[PDB]
């Protein structure tokens, strides 16, 4: 008899064939033992429904609701549109409900209400549209509520709120607004708060420091408005994700005493003023990121004291002064940036005892003076970007021993002498800009040796000499952008070799003969 | 910053009398706590405790766990002068037991009081009224019987009330506490009429008396709840008329009377005009007569209508036509007549979510 | 009034080596470990 259930629910699979061919009535009479069907040895009945991920493109059928013993039901991944069935509010055991990864649409239904055993309703990333109900909070054990990536429209009520027993309320992506309610702090087991990516509006309510349960707080990416109030003092969160709403006001200096913050995100909102200096006693705090708003001042120097550091991102305010020496003691710091502020002076020396960055970026600032050269320690560069700034002297040589640097940009400054043939030893480099400098001598011919690089712009450098042939070996590179220089000489034929090339540049140099028959204009 | 020695002891006599005796090991147990334990310091750096929990609530961030054979509440919790919350859930002992008396000794300090699912046994007693600073007060899903003390009245200050899922008989009570924000007791044994006295809770945001034996009508005056979400008197023996006013419930989403038998009366066309927030309006199966009323068109935020299993007659209104929100209308089981309203637009959204079956008179078109 | 790192030292019941260990769910929260099995942070 069940057996007939689960038959409604083959039936209403769009896209299968060889998919549950177990579910053969013909001759495979004992149905426990067909794919994702398992039973409970006792009763022998149909007790856990598991068709994860096989894309079976149909429907939930409401026989569904004829599987009375159901405890667990998992269909995530199978691209199934239509309705929840009402008669899914039949299965009065059930405990875990899996729909998500599909294109179900349509309301949360009202049935729903009637699971009283259910501790698990995932239902994220669909189509849903409606309210979040409140009749789940009539689900007196329920406790993971996921129903991100969907279209769920209307407030958050607060008698969401009222629940001792919630764990987990992701709420991620829907179309919410409204505010955030004072009665937040009633969720009192409840570790992981997210309502990232919606519509809400009004302020952080000051009473939020009564959240003390909050492992994860999310509110990223609406439209909240108003200060940080001094009780966010209070959480102990590990993650305060407060980035890209409508933030205005300093950042509060008790956030100074939030020692237990792993990831503190205060990014893309108006916050003003300085950088507190008492983020410093954040010896524990792995990620900072501020980038994105309008904070004046220097660089604090204290920040050298967050010993755990691994991802600074200062870049895009209005910071001035000098980069700190400091940051030399971060010796996790993985990635460093500074970009588009007004720092001036030189790129400390202490720098380099930045054993692990990978990437550092001071793009767009006032900053002087040389590369220095203790820049040679820094083994681990994957990315350099010093452009748009006023740097001098000659790239250093040792830039060619930074094994694994990829993406190297230094153009936009006053780089004077030769480019350093060490360069051309960089086998990992994928893109080098050079660019609007006072680089001069010639055009190095190990730049056959850059295998991977897709794109070489040394435009605007007092480049002379010939074009060598060496980089007609160069099988990856897309755009050769040398114009602005005074190269002389015929551009040489090799240059047919370069199939993915499709951008070149040698206007405005002094070359002569006929463009090589080596033309390999695709765009 | 050392722990109050007694508190300390007291804090070891818990543990053991739970089963969890590597606590007794520990030195200093506000220093060395464990998830389940918060301290805090007075003026004098002494460390006091002022929470107490235990069992998992999931087990993704468990409290210490109880020897499911030979664990009890321990008296030492009176030692505990600051404790303002205290957290049992799923914690099975040796018997099961009755709630102790001697919780009302801790009425200066108890803010929460949260024993959930622990098979406790026997009537609620009395002096849990002298915990007179209670915001949160649940004794969910237990086997307790008898009725709800009357010194409930002395929780002035009560957020949230939660005695739901026992064998409790009597009355509702009939206190008045200003700041109740939740009342459930629903799935117990309770009688009597709905006091009307419930209505001057104020504060009050969700009601869930449902499935008890209460009876009698629905307060006249249950107007003033200006922030009631949800109501749910569902499963009892209420019997009408419909409340002439429903205007002054403007937060009301939700209002679920499924399952009293006897209702018995009409949906008056101005009992809900001018519900804007009105969500889940169910009906179902509680004897209603009359013709289904127009009002129920003209209710901006309704998305889930049930008025199955009654004695509805007439015509299915023709404003029933235009209605783009409903994504659930039962009017299954009743005596409607005439033709359908319902537009191809909304026949093809709605699919089985839109029922009419078991209606003899009604003349169908396409559908 | 702030917040502090939590102290594992007793938080593993009678389990002894336990320590603090992150973890990523992207966002980061606390773990307390021992012998490989995990418990929550005070």
């Amino acid at each position: 008899n069940e057996g007939k259930a689960l038959m409604a629910i083959k039936g209403s699979f769009s896209n299968l064939v060889n998919m549950l061919l177990d579910w053969d009535d013909v001759h495979n009479s004992d149905l426990c033992s067909w794919r994702g069907v398992f039973c409970d040895n006792v009763s022998y009945s149909v007790v856990s429904l598991n068709l994860s991920s096989l894309n079976l493109g149909g429907e939930i059928s409401p026989a569904i609701g004829d599987l009375r013993n159901l405890q667990s039901i998992d269909l995530q991944g199978n691209k199934l549109a239509g309705q929840i069935p009402d008669e899914i509010g039949n299965c009065a055991s059930l405990v875990y409900l899996d729909l998500s990864e599909n294109l179900l649409y349509g309301d949360i239904p009202f049935s729903i209400s009637k699971l009283k055993q259910l501790e698990t309703l995932n239902l994220k990333n669909n189509q849903l549209t409606g309210p979040v109900p409140a009749t789940l909070t009539q689900i007196p054990n329920l406790k993971r509520l996921d129903l991100a990536g969907n279209h769920l429209t209307g407030e958050i009520s607060r008698l969401l709120y009222w629940n001792e027993v919630l764990q987990y309320l992701g709420l991620r992506g829907n179309m919410l607004t409204g505010t955030l309610s004072s009665d937040m702090c009633q969720l009192t087991g409840l570790w992981y708060f997210d309502v990232r990516g919606n519509n809400l509006t009004g302020t952080i309510p000051e009473s939020i420091g009564n959240c003390t349960s909050f492992q994860i707080l999310d509110i990223s990416y609406n439209q909240i408005t108003g200060e940080i109030p001094y009780n966010i003092g209070f959480l102990q969160v590990a993650t305060l994700s407060l980035q890209g709403n409508r933030l205005t006001g300093r950042i509060p200096e008790v956030i100074g005493l939030m020692q237990a913050l792993a990831v503190l995100d205060l990014s893309d909102n108006e916050l003003v003023g300085p950088i507190p200096p008492i983020l410093g006693n954040l010896s524990f705090t792995g990620k900072l990121y501020l980038h994105g708003n309008m904070l004046t001042g220097p660089i604090p120097s204290e920040l050298g004291n967050m010993s755990r550091l691994s991802y600074l991102q200062l870049n895009d305010n209005k910071l001035v002064g000098t980069i700190p020496p400091e940051l030399g003691k971060l010796e996790q710091l993985f990635e460093l940036n500074l970009a588009n502020n007004r720092l001036v002076g030189p790129i400390p020396s202490n720098i380099s005892s930045c054993a692990a960055l990978n990437q550092f970026n001071v793009h767009g600032n006032l900053l002087s003076g040389s590369i220095p050269l203790a820049f040679r320690n820094l083994g681990s560069l994957t990315y350099l970007n010093l452009s748009s700034n006023n740097f001098k002297g000659k790239i250093p040589v040792e830039l060619g021993h930074i094994i694994n640097l990829d993406k190297l940009d230094l153009s936009g400054n006053n780089f004077s002498g030769s480019i350093p043939l060490t360069l051309g030893d960089l086998e990992h480099l994928l893109i080098l800009n050079l660019s609007r400098n006072h680089l001069s001598g010639q055009l190095p011919a190990e730049f056959g040796n850059l295998r991977s690089i897709q794109m070489i712009d040394v435009s605007f450098n007092l480049l002379s000499g010939v074009i060598p042939t060496e980089l007609g070996q160069l099988q990856n590179l897309n755009s050769l952008i040398l114009n602005n220089n005074k190269l002389h000489g015929k551009i040489p034929d090799q240059l047919t070799n370069c199939f993915t090339l499709v951008n070149l540049n040698v206007s405005f140099n002094n070359l002569s003969g006929i463009v090589p028959p080596m033309a390999n204009f695709s765009r | 910053a050392r722990t109050e020695p007694d508190e300390q002891d007291a804090v070891y006599d818990i543990m053991r009398a739970t089963g969890n005796d590597w606590a007794a090991a520990i030195p200093d147990v506000c220093r060395g706590r464990w998830h389940g334990i918060e301290c805090m310091p007075d003026q004098d750096n002494v460390y006091h405790v002022v929470s107490l929990s235990f069992g998992a609530l999931s087990d993704d961030t468990a409290f210490p766990t109880c020897d499911p054979q030979r664990s009890y509440v321990s008296e030492s919790l009176t030692r505990l002068k600051h404790l303002k919350a205290l957290f049992f859930y799923r914690c099975l002992g040796r018997a099961p037991q009755r709630i102790p008396a001697f919780l009302g000794r801790l009425g200066s300090s108890l803010q929460t009081l949260v024993l959930r699912e622990n098979g406790f046994l026997g009537p609620i007693p009395d002096e849990l009224g002298n915990l007179t600073n209670l915001k949160v007060l649940d004794l969910h899903k237990n086997h307790l019987n008898g009725s709800i003390p009357l010194s409930f009245n002395r929780f002035s200050g009560l957020r949230s009330l939660d005695l739901s899922g026992n064998r409790l008989t009597g009355s509702i009570p009939g206190f008045v506490l200003p700041a109740l924000s939740v009342l459930d007791l629903n799935q117990n044994l309770l009688t009597g009429p709905v006091p009307p006295t419930l209505t001057s809770c104020g504060s009050l945001i969700k009601i869930d008396l449902s499935r008890n034996r209460v009876t009698g009508p629905i307060p006249e005056s249950q107007n003033r709840l200006n922030q009631l979400v949800l109501l749910d008197l569902s499963y009892n023996r209420l019997s009408g008329p419909f409340p002439s006013s429903l205007q002054g419930l403007n937060s009301l989403q939700a209002l679920m009377l499924k399952g009293n038998n006897k209702f018995s009366t009409t949906i008056p066309e101005n009992a809900f005009k001018g519900l804007k927030n009105l969500m889940i309006l169910v009906l179902s199966n509680t004897n209603i007569q009359g013709s289904i009323p127009k009002s129920l068109t003209r209710l901006n935020s309704l998305r889930v209508l049930h008025l199955e299993g009654n004695n509805l007659t007439g015509e299915i209104p023709l404003e029933f036509r235009d209605v783009k929100h409903l994504s659930e209308l039962r009017l299954n089981d009743n005596s409607l007549t005439g033709p359908v309203p319902f537009e191809r637009d909304t026949v093809w959204r709605m699919r089985r979510k839109l029922r009419l079956y078991n209606n003899a008179g009604l003349c169908v078109n396409r559908d | 009034a702030g917040s502090r790192l939590p102290d594992c030292s007793h938080a593993c019941g009678s389990c002894s080596p336990c320590r603090l260990v992150m973890v990523s769910f992207c966002p980061m929260a606390y773990k307390c470990m021992c012998n490989n099995k995990s418990y929550p942070v005070p």
